[PDB]
């Protein structure tokens, strides 16, 4: 409650047991004290960087949370990628939703910019981003909403996942007519 | 309008009547207590 | 006899509420969110005059689609005292009655309900309905609903303050601010920033507020009023810290941006804080205000205070501080007036600099009723360090020398100032010709 | 489906941009 | 619970051991340090920093409060600022957020004022005053223990440097005595800065005289640290001219862009 | 339930932009017609 300076202050101490409770407390109390922790964001970045820390992923998650709340969405996206597995895709939360959307957008932008390039100089894509997008593909399929998965596949230019979603369908000829229509419809690249 | 009813005005408990209510121009210097300028001149002359 | 007049007043208010709902409907249909702001200008007049009869008839007619909202709204409303000439106000006709009410109209109705439950000293029920309304709004997502949502958050804050539970809602306001700044609303963002600053002040938590303000960005398109509130809070937070000049500047901007006629209390607040900050800055605020009718008796403490600061007399300063002490504390400034009490010398030294182009330090000591001239020496040096005065000390002769006057025009300052103002004027024109709508083919 | 609505809106946006630029040009030439 | 009671009893026994250790005329200053190091991990279990008011066991919070107060005393007496500030970080919350139910400490005022004096000594006047805001009014002009920081700061605001330097002799508690020195050095840097920004070619009745040095040579090292020419004896130039910027070159590219932009906005269709 | 909220927010952005643009174009057409 208030102040919220100590939980920060209990972080320099080189005792990797107080660091953990400080981390979880900052998580629990970030939503109302993101600003203050943002002033002290360098410390948590250092802590994440230190591989010795066991709970590095939780630190990366907290760093993404504070960066996201700040407004700087690129740093938040990078560190959210760094959060690894703890990025529970299945949280009906504002943060998770906005960050996944930002991720889909960046992946689409990279894919479009990379498609029209030689095989020599394809910009590498983060594996964490790829994992998150594939997870979102899996969620979309499992919900059974084929149309959304097809659309994300097209925008991202991914033809493999498009092919998957095309086959694993209870309305194969119907959604195949859908696909042809969309092809002759307002999509331009030749 | 957006009347700042949030903010309170001043209480009217005392509300003493205006002492003189003069409205000419106020001015800051009128508060100072001088010494009857003629008196200062006379004292100067006495002291030279 | 007055009952008939009250009845006519109720009928005209019912028609007026019909008009506001019509305006909201037009706004929702026509893709013009600003059209609600017409619907949201007469709220104070409505609240100052509303009545239970009007509220009952409105909720009865407008909520034709009897929904759990109706069951939650009616019971609090007192029923008419054996009304016999009831006209059965039926705003919704045929299809309109059958169809669901628009989210914005329903939000506006809940707003009138909570306001009426606020005017009466009945805070618990008002708070209950307000939580319900907040849940409702958060559940939905719409634009004109967002514009009304602005004032819904303002009234949620007002009720939570009137219940003295300001802390407990900090997280709700924070998440609401986050969603708003994610969704690109302007007025909602301004409202939620202002409310968060008010919450932070209520508990004199200044360091947290400083971080918050330093990190978020005020949208450049708000009202006059939300700009005034943001500016006041930022001015107060600075004055509490040590950046006096910027606090003075932000405050004067606010006072110059407030509504002209209303906000007597607001003007009082800003003026008293401005007086205190200027005094803290070594200048002398002008005497014109003190005799203004709307601030005459609300500043007498400060009138005596300045009379004391000029002709510095610690006896008189102590007399006035002591006598009008509880009042200063009540205002929320006492700390600053104390910061003054040990800076009464500064006015004198600034005066000495303005008046003299070079004076011996011993003369300063004689003029300031000080001890040995070393004390005045040190005070002057610290002053020039602070930037309040422009001079140069030189003891080998033993006189402090003021710096000459430099020619501002020859420099490039005039070009810069006129460029800024010209840019502002061209922007005004582009906006003005943009605002035009030629709908004759409406 | 919502994908189709999305592409429709995006193409509507492109068309509106083209028309706006054309009207600016038309006004500039009509002055002359 | 049984485990909760056992851990609370263990923590209380440890705290009693410490209070017995510290109350001695001559503490050890090392065993106590290691002991605090181990206790930090102990307080972890018992809701070290509860997130909500949710009035819990008064004993746990009181124990943490005493642990923090003794930890802070330990830090100061050990002449380690980082520890003092770290501890104060949580202690201010404990003192402030939870006092709605938890009774006040006996060392409340002394140690808040100790931190305020530290702040003052660290040239952080903005923080000095932000904290001064938090507390009530009566303690400020009534509490002798907090009277020192406020009064000394008022003396510094009034430029009065002799009064502050002489005011050392009167002190609320002996613990502060370490930070009086840091405040003195801080104000010494402040007077050096005042002299540098102010004045023209030294003087002020000789440097050591207004620098309040017992020995004339004591200032040589400090003058060396700063960028002073070290001219004739007690005669050092501060270079108040600041190069007297007079050169002007008519920046044009900016002006040309500005004017072309006026013309652009003037002729575009809006 | 699948990625709807993202489609929804993004379509909301496009809708706001397109509405503002349509108003601008209406004004501009009115001027050109005059």
């Amino acid at each position: 409650i208030t102040s919220a300076a100590g939980i920060i202050s209990l972080l320099d101490e080189d005792e990797p047991q107080l660091k953990e409770f400080a981390l979880h407390k900052l998580n629990a109390v970030v939503n109302d004290f993101w600003a203050e922790i943002s002033e002290s964001v360098d410390k948590i970045e250092v802590l994440y960087e230190d591989e010795g820390f066991r709970s590095r992923q939780f630190a990366a998650l907290v760093a993404s949370k504070v960066f996201y709340h700040l407004g700087a969405f690129e740093e938040s996206l990078n560190y959210a990628l760094g959060a690894g597995d703890l990025f529970n895709v299945n949280d009906n939360s504002e943060y998770v939703e906005t960050i996944i959307a930002k991720c889909i957008d960046h992946y689409t932008k990279q894919c479009v910019e990379n498609a029209d390039l030689p095989e020599g100089e394809k910009k590498p894509i983060d594996q964490r981003l790829e994992g998150i997008v594939n997870k979102m593909f899996q969620r979309c399929l499992d919900d059974h909403k084929y149309k959304q998965a097809i659309g994300i596949a097209l925008e991202t230019r991914r033809l493999d996942v498009f092919e998957k979603t095309i086959l694993e369908s209870n309305d194969v000829p119907g959604m195949l007519a859908y696909s042809l229509k969309l092809c002759m419809s307002l999509m331009q690249n030749k | 309008d957006d009347e700042f009813e949030e903010f309170p005005a001043e209480d009217w408990a005392g509300l003493d009547e205006d002492e003189d209510a003069h409205v000419w121009e106020d001015n800051w210097d009128d508060d100072n207590v001088e010494d009857d300028f003629s008196n200062q001149l006379r004292a100067e002359l006495e002291k030279h | 006899a007055a009952e008939h007049s009250q009845r006519e007043l109720d009928t005209v208010t019912l028609e007026d509420i019909k008009e506001h709902v019509k305006q909201l409907e037009k706004a929702v249909s026509g893709k013009e969110p600003r059209f609600v702001l017409r619907a949201l200008r007469m709220l104070p007049s409505t609240s100052r005059r509303l009545n239970h009869y009007v509220l009952y008839k409105a909720v009865q007619g407008f909520f034709t689609s009897n929904n759990a909202t109706r069951d939650f709204l009616l019971p609090f409303l007192e029923e008419p005292m054996d009304t016999e000439a009831d006209l059965q106000f039926r705003p919704r006709t045929g299809k309109a009655a059958s169809t669901p009410l628009l989210p914005e109209v329903e939000a506006y109705l809940q707003l009138l309900v909570v306001i009426f439950m606020m005017n009466s000293k009945r805070y618990k029920e008002a708070q209950k309905i307000s939580d319900d309304l907040m849940q409702k709004i958060s559940t939905q997502n719409r634009r004109a609903l967002d514009l009304v949502a602005a004032k819904c958050y303002y009234y949620h804050a007002r009720v939570y303050e009137f219940l003295d539970k300001l802390d407990v809602v900090r997280s709700f306001l924070h998440a609401r601010l986050r969603t708003a700044t994610l969704r690109h609303d302007a007025d909602g963002q301004a409202t939620l920033l202002n409310l968060l600053l008010r919450n932070y002040l209520h508990y004199s938590l200044y360091d947290q507020a400083e971080k918050l303000v330093s990190k978020s960005v005020f949208p450049e398109q708000a009202n006059n009023n939300e700009w005034a509130r943001y500016l006041y809070y930022t001015g107060r937070i600075k004055a509490i810290q040590l950046e006096y000049s910027e606090a003075r500047r932000t405050m004067t901007n606010a006072l110059r941006k407030a509504p002209q006629h209303t906000a007597v209390g607001f003007k009082q607040t800003v003026h008293k804080l401005l007086i205190v900050v200027e005094l803290l800055l070594g200048e002398i605020p002008d005497r014109l205000q003190f005799r203004q009718p709307s601030l005459k008796r609300s500043l007498m403490p400060y009138f005596l205070l300045t009379q004391a600061v000029r002709t510095g007399n610690l006896a008189k300063f102590n007399q006035v501080l002591d006598q009008f002490g509880e009042k200063f504390q009540a205002d929320g400034t006492y700390t600053l007036i104390i910061r003054l009490r040990h800076n009464v010398i500064k006015t004198g030294v600034r005066m000495i600099s303005l008046s003299y182009s070079r004076i011996s330090l011993a003369d300063i000591a004689q003029k300031l009723q000080l001890d040995s001239p070393e004390d005045a020496e040190f005070i002057v040096a610290k002053a020039i360090r602070d930037g309040v005065i422009e001079a140069s000390i030189n003891h080998e002769k033993g006189y402090v020398q003021s710096k000459e006057m430099i020619d501002i025009y020859s420099t490039r300052e005039p070009q810069l100032a006129f460029h800024q103002r010209i840019s502002f004027c061209l922007d005004i024109h582009n906006m003005s010709v943009k605002a035009m709508r030629f709908p004759p083919k409406s | 489906d919502l994908y189709s609505r999305y592409k429709k809106l995006q193409q509507e946006l492109e068309f509106l941009e083209v028309q706006e630029e054309y009207i600016k040009d038309e006004q500039k030439n009509l002055k002359k | 619970a049984a485990t909760s009671g056992a851990v609370l009893q263990a923590a209380t026994g440890m705290y009693e051991q410490l209070k017995g250790e510290w109350n001695r005329k001559s503490p050890n200053l090392s065993k106590c340090g290691e002991e605090l190091g181990r206790l930090k991990l102990v307080l972890l279990e018992l809701n070290f920093l509860p997130t909500t008011g949710t009035k819990l066991t008064k004993q746990q919070l009181i124990l943490a409060r005493d642990i923090l107060e003794i930890g802070a005393q330990w830090s100061i007496l050990r002449k380690d600022i980082p520890s003092f500030e770290r501890y104060m970080a949580q202690l201010k919350c404990y003192y402030f957020d939870y006092k709605e139910q938890l009774p006040e400490s006996a060392y409340m005022h002394q140690l808040l004022g100790l931190n305020l004096l530290f702040l003052l000594s660290q040239n952080r006047v903005a923080e000095f005053h932000t904290e001064l805001e938090r507390l009530p009014a009566k303690d400020i002009q009534t509490n002798v223990y907090i009277k020192h920081p406020v009064s000394l700061e008022q003396y510094l605001m009034e430029g009065s440097y002799n009064k502050v330097f002489l005011a050392k002799g009167n002190i609320p508690a002996e613990s502060y005595t370490f930070f009086i020195d840091i405040l003195l050095d801080t104000i010494r840097d402040e007077i050096a800065g005042c002299i540098e920004k102010a004045y023209e070619k030294i003087l002020f009745t000789e440097a050591t005289r207004i620098l309040f040095f017992n020995t004339p040579k004591k200032m040589t090292d400090y003058a060396k640290k700063r960028g002073w020419v070290l001219g004739p004896n007690n005669y050092y130039s501060f270079a108040s001219q600041q190069q007297k910027p007079e050169d002007t070159t008519i920046p044009s590219t900016e002006l040309a862009k500005q004017v072309i932009e006026y013309a652009r906005q003037l002729e575009m269709i809006v | 339930s699948g990625l709807r909220q993202y489609y929804l927010s993004k379509i909301e952005e496009l809708q706001l932009i397109v509405n503002d643009k349509s108003q601008n174009l209406r004004r501009l057409q009115a001027q050109r017609n005059e």
